[PDB]
C-alpha cells in the first residue's frame, strides 16, 4: 500500500514541476 | 504491517502546509484582483 | 478596541507558492520512507 | 485608549520610557558582577568536568548512596 | 504587503496584541501538557513498576511530573508501586486537568487582550505613541522570577510547605519523593546531590530578588541604552533567545550525562553507566560479598534484585535506538517479564567463559567467549563460515544462577549459542513481543529523545540568536543601504572606519 | 596510455566546444557581448 | 584544598597577568599615545 | 542467478529503489530489446538500465 | 574623550589589517589554534592515544599527518595544561592528546571571533550583516561535528582528528557505524552543497555569457569599472535563455543572490541536525520492514542490504585498530566475508 | 534616595535612492514597448502594497 | 545504479576497490564543490548585504529590484570594501566580470 | 478496529472541506479588505 | 485568449463559513463510528 503513496508523491511532484513551468507568473518589464 | 501513524503523518504533513500555501496565494491573488480593475 | 493601525496585508507570490509546494512535496518524498520505516 | 483600574494601578511602572542614567552609569559594577559570574560558571563547569576537585565532592552516581 | 515570514511582526509595536499572542502560545503549551499527560495516562501500565517502568513505556511528561512530587494516581496506584487509598487531587489526572483548564483560561485572556488592545497602560505618558519601558519590565519580572525561585527552593523542595523532590539511591532501587535539606557547602555544587537543588534555588532566588530590586530602581546607562538598543523589543528577543539556548544546552548536557534532577528510575540509565559497567560492577560486588558470607553461588545470584539486573541490560541504553525507530522501548525489544538469571559458560576443560558485552557503538557485534586470562575460546562464526572455535566444537555448556532458570544447565549447541547471543547484551531477560507486536530493534529511552530534541532546538536557537541580534543591531539598514555608505567604504580618506568626523 | 589519451580526448572535446562556439559567435558578431543598443531579446515578444 | 584547585587559581592568575593585563596595557598605551 | 530487487512493487521504498545495472554476463555487450530472446529475459538481465543510460 | 573611546578609535583605524574589538578575541585564538595544529602535525605523536604515528617527525606526509584526538581514557575532559590529567607537564599533555583539545577550543573561540569580526565590519561599513549569518553554517558544522558529536559519544576520542587521512577515516568510520549516507538530514546537506556548487557555476557562466558589449577589445574584463550605474550583463537575455532552456528562470537579482546564499546554509544546517542526531547514536541506520523481509526471505536482496553488509564489514575489520583502547580481538572465523555469507 | 535618550531605535531609514534615466535606457524602453514587454501582466515584480497604491491613483 | 542506495553502494565499492579518497582528483573535486558552496554563499551575502534601499519596511526587499531595470540593484563598492576589510585589502574582486568568471570557473574545473 | 484507511477517511474528509471553506472565506475577506479603505 | 468577460468574484460569508465548518464537523462525528465500524 505504501507503493501507492510513493507513486502519488512522485506524480504530485512532477505535476508541481509541470505547473511551475507552464503556469508561472509571466515576467514583464516594469 | 506498516503503522497507521506513518501514513497519517506523511499525508497530513504533506497536505496541511500545501493547503496553507494555497490559501495564502489565493488570498493574495484575491487582493490583487480586487484592487485592480475587474 | 477600535481600528488597529498595525494591520498589514499579506501577499504570497506564485513563485513563492510553487517554491513552497515543491519544498513540501520533496520533504514528503524524502521522509516518507523513514516514517514508514 | 481604554482606561481601567488595573491600567491606572500599573501605569507608573510603564511611565519612564527612554529615561537613562548619565554617561556609563553603573557599568563597572555590571562588569565586575559579570566577571564573578564567569568565574563561578568556570568553577561549576570544571567541577562536573572532573577537571576540578574541591573536597568531599564526588561527581558520580555512587555519591547518591 | 508583508511576506509570509514576517506576518507576526504586526504585533511588534502593539504591546496589547503581543501580550495576546504570548498568552495564546502559553495556552497552547499548557494544553499540550495536559493532553500529553492524559494520553500517557491512557497508555501507561502501572502493573510492573520494576521490570516495566515509565521510561520503558515511552512516558515523556510523566517523569517530569514524578520528579517534583506527583506520584499518585486517581486509579489507586503509584509510580513506586505502593497502592494509595486517598490519592488526593494532585495526581497525574488532576495535574492534566489543571493544565487543560489553565489553557482554556489563557485562551480566553488572549481573546480579551487581542480584542481590547488599546489601553492607556501601553502608551507612554510623555509621547502618545505606544511604548514599553523594557528595563523596568525586566526588573519587575526578574523580581517575580526570584520570588518564585525562592518559594520553590524553600517550601516545595525542602518539604516545609511542599512534597519535596524525587531522590533515589546510587543504583536506582529505592527512590521516592522526599524533602531535602539545603547544602550550603561545596558539596552542593556537584550535579549528583539533590540538596544542591534546594540550596541553589533558595540562594539564586534571593539574589534574583535583589537584582530585580536593582533593575527596577536604577535606570540603565546611556552608553548601554544606545549600545544594546534597549528601547527596541528585538534586542530583548535576541538576548532571551541566547539565554534560552544556553539553558537548553545545559539541560541537554545534564540529561545526557546524568544528574540528581534526572533520576534513573524516571528517565532510565545513561549510556555512560553501560560504558563503565556501572551496574555490572555493583552486581559482581554484591555477589562476591554474598559469597564471602558463606552463601553459595545460586544463593548469591538469587539475592540480586531484578531491577538492578535489568539496569545492566544494553536494551536500556539510550544510545541503542534509532532516529525513526518510533515508540516505546517495549515496542522495540518486547516487554520484560522476568530475569532469567546470570549465565556462566564452561568449556570441556572447565575454564570460566564470559561473553564480551556489546558496545553501544556497534549495531552488530561478534559473539566472543573469553576466559579469565583473556584468550578467545569460543565464538559464533559469521554466517556460514569455516570455524575452529565453534560452540558445537568447544563443547561450551551454560548454567544459570538466579532468576527463573536458577539451577538449570544446558549442553546442546543451539540453546548455548542462543544464550550467549542474549548474554552479549548484558543480563539475560525474557521478553514478550505479542502484546505490542515488537519487531526486535532497540528503541531509545525518553532521556535520549529529550537530549536529541533539545540539542537540535539549542542549535536552531543559536541560529535564531544570530539572526535576531543582527536584526536589532542593524535596524536602520534593514530596508537596504543608502548613498552615504559608498564614501565611508572607500579605502583611505577616513582616519577611523565609519566615523564622519575623522578625516 | 589509455588514461592519458582518454583525458586528452575529453579536454580536446572541451576545447572543440569552446572554439566552435566562439567561432560561431565571432562570425555572427556578438562574441564581445550584447550590443545594448539593439538587444535581440528586446525585439522578441515575451513568452 | 587540593592541587587541582591550586592549579585553577594559578590558571586564573596566569590568564590575568600574561594574557589580559599585558594585552590590555599595550592596547591602552598605544591608544592613548596615538590619539589619531 | 541471484536477482536483486530495486523496484517499488518488489519491496522497495524511494531511498532503496533503483534501476539495477545490467547483468555481469552481459558485460558491455549492446543489449537492446530485440537482442534478447524474450522480454522477461531482457528485464532479467538489466536491459532497461542500458536503455536509460544510452538515451 | 575617555580611555574606552580612544581604544575604540584606535581599534577602528583603517589599517591594512582591520583589528576591531572582535580582533582581541579572534587574532590570539585563531593564531594559537593554527600554530597548535602545525605543531601537532609536525612534532606531536599519537602513539599513546591511538597507537598511530601522525607527525612529520615520525615520517608522515601532509595527507597522513594529523592532530589526533585525545585518548579514550580521558572522558570529555577540557584537558587543560594545568588540569589533573597533565598537571602542568607539557610532554604528558601532548602525549595524551591535549593539543587536540587546545586546537579545538581555541579554534571554536576563533570562529566566534571571526563571526563577531564580520558583524563589526558590517556595522562600521554600514551594510546588512548577511555575512556572519552565512558563516553560521560553518560554525554549526564545526560545533556539531567537532564538539557536539564527541560530547554525545564516549569521549573526545571519537571526534574527527585534524588531518586529511584522519578526516577520511572519520568519514568511513561514521559510514560504518551509523550509515550516515542513509540519513535524510545528510541527504539534504548533500543536496544543499551540490546545489550551491551548481548555482555558483551556472550563475558565473550566465553572467559571463550575458555581458553587454561595453568594450572594443575581445577580452571583456576591461569593459567593467566599479563606478558603474549600469548593469554589466543583460538580466533579460539571461531570463529568456533559462526560461526557454530549463522552463524556469530568475527574474529578480536580489532573490537569485539570496537563493545562492540560502542553499548552502540550509544544507549545512540540515547536515548539522543529522550529526547532532548521530551524536546520541539516534541514526537512520536501517529500515525495519526491509530487515524483516530479508530475514524471512533469503532470496530478497536490495542495495540497502548490501550497504548494511558493507557497514558491518567496515565495523568488524576496523574496530581492532581504530579503537585500540577496547582491546578488540576478532578471530578470522567471526570476521564477515563475502564467501562466509 | 534623598534625561531621555530621545532616539527612536525603531526607525528604518526608509529613504528611496532615486536613479535617473538616460537616452540609452529610453531607447531600450521604447524598443521593449514596441514588442509588448510592458503590457500583459502589470502586477509582475511589484509588491501588494505597491500595486495597490499605483492602482488607487492612476 | 539509478537510485539512492545504489549510488551509496557504488561509492562504497569504488572507495574499497580504488581508494578514491586518496586520489588527488577526487580531492580536487571536493575542493571544487566546497569552494563552490563557499563562493555562492559569499557572493549572495555580499550582494544581499549591499542592496540599495529601493523599498519600504512593509514589503520584501526583492521588490526593490525591477525586472529589466537598467541600474544596478546593489553597491559593488560597499561589498568590495567590506570584503577587503574582512581580509587584507589585496584579496578582493574589484572587477565584477572577473569575479563571476571565477565563480563559473572554480566548481566547473573541480 | 479498522486499519489506517478508516483514520485517513475520517481525518481527510474532515480537513479537506474545512480547508476549502477556510480558503474561500479568507479569499472573500481579502477582497473585502482590498476594496475597502485600508 | 485575452481578457475573459465571464470572470466573477467569489464570496463566502462568515455565517456561511461557520455553517460549513459545523456541517463538516457534525458529519465527521456522525460517520466516524461507522467508518471505524
Ligand atoms: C554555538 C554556541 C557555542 C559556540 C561554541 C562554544 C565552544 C566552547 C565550549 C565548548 C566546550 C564546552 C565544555 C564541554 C565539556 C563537557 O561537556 O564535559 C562533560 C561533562 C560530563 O563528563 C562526562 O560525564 C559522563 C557521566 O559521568 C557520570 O556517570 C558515570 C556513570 O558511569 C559515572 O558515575 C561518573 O562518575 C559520573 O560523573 C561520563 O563519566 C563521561 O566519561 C564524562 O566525560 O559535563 C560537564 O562538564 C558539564 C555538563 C553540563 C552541560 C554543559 C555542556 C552542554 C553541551 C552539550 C553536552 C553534551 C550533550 C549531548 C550533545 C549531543
Ligand atoms: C501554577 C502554575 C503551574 C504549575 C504549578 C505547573 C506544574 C507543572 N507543570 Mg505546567 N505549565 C504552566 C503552569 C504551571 N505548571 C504554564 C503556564 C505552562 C505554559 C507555558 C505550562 C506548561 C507545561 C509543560 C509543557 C509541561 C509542564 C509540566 C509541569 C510539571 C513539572 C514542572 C517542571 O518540571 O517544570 C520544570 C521547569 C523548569 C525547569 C523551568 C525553570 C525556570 C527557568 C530555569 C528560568 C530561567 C530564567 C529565569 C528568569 C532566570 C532567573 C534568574 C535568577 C537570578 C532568579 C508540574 C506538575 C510538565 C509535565 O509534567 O507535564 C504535565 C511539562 O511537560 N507544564
Ligand atoms: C521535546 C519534544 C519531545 C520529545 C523529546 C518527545 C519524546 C517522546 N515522545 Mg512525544 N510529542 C511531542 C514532543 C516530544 N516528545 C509533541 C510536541 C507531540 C504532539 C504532536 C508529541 C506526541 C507524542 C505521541 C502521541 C507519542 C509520543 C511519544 C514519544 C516517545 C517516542 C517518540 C519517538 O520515537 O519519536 C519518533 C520521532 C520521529 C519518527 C520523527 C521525529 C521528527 C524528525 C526529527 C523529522 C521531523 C522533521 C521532518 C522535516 C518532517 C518531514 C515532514 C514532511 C512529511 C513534509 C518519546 C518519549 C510516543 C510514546 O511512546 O509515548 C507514549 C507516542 O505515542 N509523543
Ligand atoms: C521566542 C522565540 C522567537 C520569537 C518570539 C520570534 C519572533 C519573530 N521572528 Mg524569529 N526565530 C526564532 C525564534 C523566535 N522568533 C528562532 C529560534 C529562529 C531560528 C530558526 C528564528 C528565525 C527567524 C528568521 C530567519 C526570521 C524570524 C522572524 C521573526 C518575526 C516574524 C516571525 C513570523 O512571522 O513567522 C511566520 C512563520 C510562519 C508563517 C510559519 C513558520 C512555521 C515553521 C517554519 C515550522 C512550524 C513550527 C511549529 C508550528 C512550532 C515550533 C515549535 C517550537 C517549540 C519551536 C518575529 C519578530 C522573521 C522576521 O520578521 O525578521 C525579519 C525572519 O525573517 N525569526
Ligand atoms: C582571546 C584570548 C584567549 C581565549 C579566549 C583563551 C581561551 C582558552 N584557552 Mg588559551 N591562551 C591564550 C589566549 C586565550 N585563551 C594565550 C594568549 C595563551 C598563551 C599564554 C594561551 C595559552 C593556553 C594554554 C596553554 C591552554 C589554554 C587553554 C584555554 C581554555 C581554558 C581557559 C581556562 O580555563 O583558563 C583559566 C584562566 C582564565 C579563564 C583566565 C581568566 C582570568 C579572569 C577572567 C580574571 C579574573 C581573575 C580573578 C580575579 C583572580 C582569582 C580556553 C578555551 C587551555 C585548554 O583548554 O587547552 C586544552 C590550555 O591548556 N590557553
Ligand atoms: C572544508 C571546507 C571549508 C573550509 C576550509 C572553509 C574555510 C574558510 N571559510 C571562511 C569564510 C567563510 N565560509 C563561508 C561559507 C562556507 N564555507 C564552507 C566550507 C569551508 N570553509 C561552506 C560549505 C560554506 C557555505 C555555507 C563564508 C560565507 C565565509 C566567510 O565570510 C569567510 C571568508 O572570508 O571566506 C572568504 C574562512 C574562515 C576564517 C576564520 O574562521 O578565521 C580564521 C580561521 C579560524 C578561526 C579557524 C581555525 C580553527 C579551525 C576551526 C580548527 C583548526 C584547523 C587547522 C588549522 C587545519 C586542519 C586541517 C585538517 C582538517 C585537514 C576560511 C578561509
Ligand atoms: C498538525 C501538525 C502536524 C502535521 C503532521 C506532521 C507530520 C510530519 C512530522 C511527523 C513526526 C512524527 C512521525 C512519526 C511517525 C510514526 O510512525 O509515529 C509512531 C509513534 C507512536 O508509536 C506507537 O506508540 C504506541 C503507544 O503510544 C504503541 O506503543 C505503538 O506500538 C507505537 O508504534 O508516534 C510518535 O512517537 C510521535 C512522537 C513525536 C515526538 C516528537 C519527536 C521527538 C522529539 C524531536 C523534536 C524535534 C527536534 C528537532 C528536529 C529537527
Ligand atoms: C512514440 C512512443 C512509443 C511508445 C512505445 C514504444 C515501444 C515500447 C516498448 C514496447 C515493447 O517492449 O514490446 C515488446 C514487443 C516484443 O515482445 C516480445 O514479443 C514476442 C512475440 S511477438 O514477436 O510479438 O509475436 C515474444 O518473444 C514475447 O511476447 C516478447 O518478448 O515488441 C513489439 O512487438 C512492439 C511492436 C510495435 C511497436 C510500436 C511502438
Ligand atoms: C525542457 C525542460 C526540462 C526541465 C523541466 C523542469 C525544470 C523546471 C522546474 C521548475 C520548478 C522548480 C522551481 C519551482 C519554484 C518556481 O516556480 O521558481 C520560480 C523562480 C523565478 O522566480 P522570480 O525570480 O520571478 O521571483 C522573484 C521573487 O521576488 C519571488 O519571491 O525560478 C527560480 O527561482 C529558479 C528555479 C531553480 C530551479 C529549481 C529546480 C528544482 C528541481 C526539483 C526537481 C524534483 C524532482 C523530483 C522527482 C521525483
Ligand atoms: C477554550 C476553553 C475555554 C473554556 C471552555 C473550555 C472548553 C473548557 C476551554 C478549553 C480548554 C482546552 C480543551 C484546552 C486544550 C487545548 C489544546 C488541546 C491545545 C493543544 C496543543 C497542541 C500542541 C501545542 C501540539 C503542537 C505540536 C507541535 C508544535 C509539533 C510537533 C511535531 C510535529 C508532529 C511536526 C514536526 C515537529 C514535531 C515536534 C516532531
Ligand atoms: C610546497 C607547497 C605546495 C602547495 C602550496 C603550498 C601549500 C603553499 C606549499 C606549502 C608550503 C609549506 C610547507 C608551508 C608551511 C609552512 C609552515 C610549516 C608554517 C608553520 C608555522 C608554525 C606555527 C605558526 C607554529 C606556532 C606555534 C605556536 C603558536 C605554539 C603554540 C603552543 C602550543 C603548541 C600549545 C601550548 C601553548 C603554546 C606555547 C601557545
Ligand atoms: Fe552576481
Amino acid at each position: 500500500m505504501e507503493t501507492l503513496v510513493y507513486t502519488f508523491l512522485l506524480i504530485g511532484t512532477l505535476g508541481v514541476l509541470f505547473f511551475a513551468v507552464f503556469f508561472r507568473d509571466p515576467p514583464r518589464i516594469a | 504491517n506498516v503503522s497507521v501513524a506513518a501514513y497519517l503523518a506523511v499525508l497530513l504533513g504533506t497536505f496541511i502546509p500545501v493547503v496553507f500555501l494555497i490559501t495564502l496565494f489565493i488570498q493574495s491573488e484575491a487582493r490583487k484582483a480586487a484592487e485592480s480593475g475587474q | 478596541s477600535g481600528p488597529n493601525p498595525n494591520k498589514q496585508p499579506v501577499e504570497l507570490n506564485r513563485t513563492s507558492l510553487f517554491w513552497g509546494l515543491l519544498l513540501i512535496f520533496v520533504l514528503a518524498v524524502l521522509f516518507s520512507s523513514y516514517f514508514f520505516n | 485608549a481604554l482606561r481601567t483600574r488595573l491600567g491606572e494601578l500599573l501605569r507608573p511602572l510603564n511611565s519612564e520610557y527612554g529615561k537613562v542614567a548619565p554617561g556609563w552609569g553603573t557599568t563597572p559594577i555590571m562588569g565586575f558582577v559579570m566577571l564573578l559570574f564567569a568565574v563561578f560558571l568556570l568553577i561549576i563547569l570544571q567541577i562536573y568536568n572532573s577537571s576540578l576537585i574541591i573536597e568531599n565532592v564526588d561527581v558520580d552516581w555512587a555519591s547518591l548512596g | 504587503g508583508l511576506p509570509w515570514y514576517r506576518v507576526h511582526t504586526v504585533v511588534l509595536n502593539d504591546p496589547g496584541r503581543l501580550i495576546a499572542v504570548h498568552l495564546m502560545h502559553t495556552a497552547l503549551v499548557a494544553g499540550w501538557a495536559g493532553s500529553m499527560a492524559l494520553y500517557e495516562l491512557a497508555v501507561f501500565d502501572p502493573s510492573d513498576p520494576v521490570l516495566n517502568p515509565m521510561w520503558r513505556q515511552g512516558m515523556f511528561v510523566m517523569p517530569f511530573m514524578a520528579r517534583i512530587g506527583v506520584t499518585d494516581s486517581w486509579g489507586g496506584w503509584s509510580i513506586t508501586g505502593e497502592s494509595v487509598a486517598n490519592p488526593g487531587f494532585w495526581s497525574f489526572e488532576g495535574v492534566a486537568l489543571a493544565h487543560i483548564g489553565l489553557s482554556g483560561l489563557l485562551f480566553l485572556a488572549a481573546v480579551w487582550h487581542w480584542v481590547y488592545w488599546d489601553l492607556e497602560l501601553f502608551r507612554d505618558p510623555r509621547t502618545g505613541n505606544p511604548a514599553l519601558d523594557l528595563p523596568k519590565i525586566f526588573g519587575i519580572h526578574l523580581l517575580l522570577s526570584g520570588v518564585l525561585c525562592f518559594g520553590f527552593g524553600a517550601f516545595h523542595v525542602t518539604g516545609a510547605w511542599g512534597p519535596g523532590i524525587w531522590v533515589s539511591d546510587a543504583y536506582g532501587i529505592t527512590g521516592k519523593v522526599q524533602p531535602v535539606a539545603p547544602a550550603w557547602g561545596p558539596e552542593g555544587f556537584n550535579p549528583f546531590n539533590p540538596s544542591g537543588v534546594a540550596s541553589h534555588h533558595i540562594a539564586a532566588g534571593i539574589l534574583g530578588f535583589a537584582a530585580g530590586i536593582f533593575h527596577i530602581a536604577v535606570r540603565p546607562p546611556q552608553r548601554l541604552y544606545r549600545a544594546l538598543r534597549m528601547g527596541n523589543i528585538e534586542t530583548v528577543l535576541s538576548s532571551s533567545i541566547a539565554a534560552v539556548f544556553w539553558s537548553a544546552f545545559i539541560t541537554t548536557g545534564t540529561m545526557w550525562y546524568g544528574s540528581a534532577t534526572t533520576p534513573i528510575e524516571l528517565f532510565g540509565p545513561t549510556r555512560y553507566q553501560w560504558d563503565s559497567g556501572y551496574f555490572q560492577q555493583e552486581i559482581e560486588r554484591r555477589v562476591e560479598n554474598s559469597l564471602n558470607e558463606g552463601l553459595s553461588l545460586s544463593e548469591a545470584w538469587s539475592r540480586i534484585p531484578d531491577k538492578l539486573a535489568f539496569y545492566d541490560y544494553v536494551g536500556n541504553n539510550p544510545a541503542k535506538g534509532g532516529l525513526f525507530r518510533a515508540g516505546p522501548m517495549n515496542k522495540g525489544d518486547g516487554i520484560a517479564e522476568a530475569w532469567l538469571g546470570h549465565p556462566i559458560f564452561q568449556d570441556k576443560e572447565g575454564r570460566e567463559l564470559t561473553v564480551r558485552r556489546m558496545p553501544a557503538f556497534f549495531e552488530t557485534f561478534p559473539v566472543i567467549l573469553v576466559d579469565k586470562d583473556g584468550i578467545i575460546r569460543a565464538d559464533i562464526p559469521f554466517r556460514r563460515a569455516e570455524s575452529k572455535y565453534s560452540i558445537e566444537q568447544v563443547g561450551v555448556t551454560t548454567s544459570f544462577y538466579g532468576g527463573k532458570l536458577n539451577g538449570q544447565v544446558f549442553t546442546d549447541a543451539p540453546t548455548v549459542k542462543k544464550y550467549a547471543r542474549k548474554a552479549q547484551l548484558g543480563e539475560v531477560m525474557e521478553f514478550d513481543r505479542t502484546t505490542l507486536e515488537s519487531d526486535g530493534v532497540f528503541r531509545s529511552s525518553p532521556r535520549g529523545w529529550y537530549t536529541f530534541g533539545h540539542a537540535n532546538f539549542a542549535l536552531l536557537f543559536f541560529l535564531g540568536h544570530l539572526w535576531h541580534g543582527s536584526r536589532t543591531l542593524f535596524r536602520d539598514v534593514f530596508s537596504g543601504i543608502g548613498a552615504e555608505v559608498t564614501e565611508q567604504v572607500e579605502f583611505g580618506a577616513f582616519q577611523k572606519l565609519g566615523d564622519r568626523s575623522t578625516k | 596510455l589509455t588514461c592519458a589519451h582518454f583525458l586528452l580526448g575529453f579536454v580536446f572535446y572541451i576545447g572543440h566546444l569552446w572554439h566552435a562556439g566562439r567561432a560561431r559567435a565571432a562570425a555572427a558578431g556578438f562574441e564581445k557581448g550584447i550590443n545594448r543598443e539593439n538587444e535581440p531579446t528586446l525585439s522578441l515578444r515575451p513568452i | 584544598m587540593t592541587p587541582s584547585f591550586s592549579a585553577f587559581i594559578n590558571s586564573l592568575l596566569a590568564g590575568l597577568f600574561i594574557v589580559i593585563i599585558p594585552i590590555g596595557t599595550a592596547l591602552l598605551i598605544v591608544s592613548q599615545s596615538d590619539r589619531l | 542467478r541471484e536477482p536483486v530487487a530495486g523496484s517499488l512493487l518488489y519491496g522497495n521504498n524511494i531511498i532503496t529503489g533503483a534501476v539495477i545495472p545490467s547483468s555481469a554476463s552481459i558485460g558491455i555487450h549492446f543489449y537492446p530489446i530485440w537482442e534478447a530472446a524474450s522480454l522477461d529475459e531482457w528485464l532479467y538481465n538489466g536491459g532497461p538500465y542500458q536503455l536509460i543510460v544510452d538515451h | 574623550r575617555g580611555w574606552f573611546d580612544l581604544m575604540d578609535d584606535w581599534l577602528k583605524r583603517d589599517r591594512f589589517v582591520f583589528v576591531g574589538w572582535s580582533g582581541l578575541l579572534l587574532f590570539p585564538t585563531s593564531y594559537l589554534s593554527i600554530g597548535g595544529w602545525f605543531t601537532g602535525t609536525t612534532f606531536v605523536t599519537s602513539w599513546y592515544t591511538h597507537g598511530l604515528a601522525s607527525s612529520y617527525l615520525e615520517g608522515c606526509n601532509f595527507f597522513t599527518a594529523a592532530v589526533s584526538t585525545p585518548a579514550n581514557s580521558m572522558g570529555h575532559s577540557l584537558l587543560l595544561l594545568w588540569g589533573p590529567e597533565a598537571q602542568g607537564d607539557f610532554t604528558r599533555w601532548c602525549q595524551i592528546g591535549g593539543l587536540w583539545a587546545f586546537c579545538a577550543l581555541h579554534g571554536s573561540f576563533g570562529l566566534i571571533g571571526f563571526c563577531l569580526r564580520q558583524f563589526e565590519i558590517a556595522r562600521l561599513v554600514g551594510i546588512r550583516p548577511y555575512n556572519a549569518i552565512a558563516f553560521s553554517g560553518p560554525i554549526a558544522i564545526f560545533v556539531s561535528v567537532f564538539l557536539m558529536y564527541p560530547l554525545g559519544q564516549a569521549s573526545w576520542f571519537f571526534a574527527p582528528s585534524l588531518g586529511v587521512a584522519a578526516i577520511f577515516r572519520f568519514l568511513l568510520f561514521i559510514q560504518g557505524f551509523h550509515n550516515f549516507t542513509l540519513n535524510p538530514f545528510h541527504m539534504m546537506g548533500v543536496a544543499g552543497i551540490l546545489g550551491a556548487a551548481l548555482l555558483c557555476a551556472i550563475h558565473g557562466a550566465t553572467v559571463q555569457n550575458t555581458i553587454f558589449e561595453d568594450g572594443d577589445a575581445a577580452n571583456t574584463f576591461r569593459a567593467f569599472t566599479p563606478t558603474q550605474a549600469e548593469e554589466t550583463y543583460s538580466m533579460v537575455t539571461a531570463n529568456r535563455f533559462w526560461s526557454q532552456i530549463f522552463g524556469v528562470a530568475f527574474s529578480n537579482k536580489r532573490w537569485l543572490h539570496f537563493f545562492m546564499l540560502f542553499v548552502p546554509l540550509a544544507g549545512l544546517w540540515t547536515s548539522a541536525i543529522g550529526i547532532v542526531g548521530l551524536a546520541l547514536n539516534l541514526r537512520a541506520y536501517d529500515f525495519v520492514s526491509q530487515e524483516l523481509r530479508a530475514a524471512e526471505d533469503p532470496e530478497f536482496e536490495t542495495f540497502y542490504t548490501k550497504n548494511i553488509l558493507l557497514n558491518e564489514g567496515i565495523r568488524s575489520w576496523m574496530a581492532a585498530q581504530d579503537q585500540p583502547h577496547e582491546n578488540f580481538i576478532f578471530p578470522e572465523e567471526v570476521l564477515p566475508r563475502g564467501n562466509a555469507l | 534616595p534623598r534625561v531621555y535618550d530621545e532616539e527612536d531605535q525603531l526607525l528604518i531609514l526608509s529613504d528611496i535612492v532615486t536613479f535617473e534615466e538616460t537616452d540609452l535606457g529610453r531607447r531600450r524602453e521604447a524598443i521593449a514597448e514596441a514588442s509588448g514587454w510592458y503590457t500583459g501582466n502589470p502586477s509582475f515584480g511589484r509588491s501588494l502594497i505597491e500595486y495597490s497604491e499605483q492602482t488607487r491613483k492612476g | 545504479p539509478l537510485g539512492i542506495s545504489g549510488t551509496f553502494n557504488f561509492m562504497l565499492v569504488f572507495q574499497a576497490e580504488h581508494n578514491i579518497l586518496m586520489h588527488p582528483f577526487h580531492q580536487l573535486g571536493v575542493a571544487g564543490v566546497f569552494g563552490g558552496s563557499l563562493f555562492s554563499a559569499m557572493h549572495g551575502s555580499l550582494v544581499t548585504s549591499s542592496l540599495i534601499r529601493e523599498t519600504t519596511e512593509n514589503e520584501s526587499a526583492n521588490y526593490g529590484y525591477k525586472f529589466g531595470q537598467e541600474e544596478e540593484t546593489y553597491n559593488i563598492v560597499a561589498a568590495h570594501g567590506y570584503f577587503g576589510r574582512l581580509i587584507f585589502q589585496y584579496a578582493s574582486f574589484n572587477n565584477s566580470r572577473a569575479l563571476h568568471f571565477f565563480l563559473g570557473l572554480w566548481p566547473v574545473v573541480g
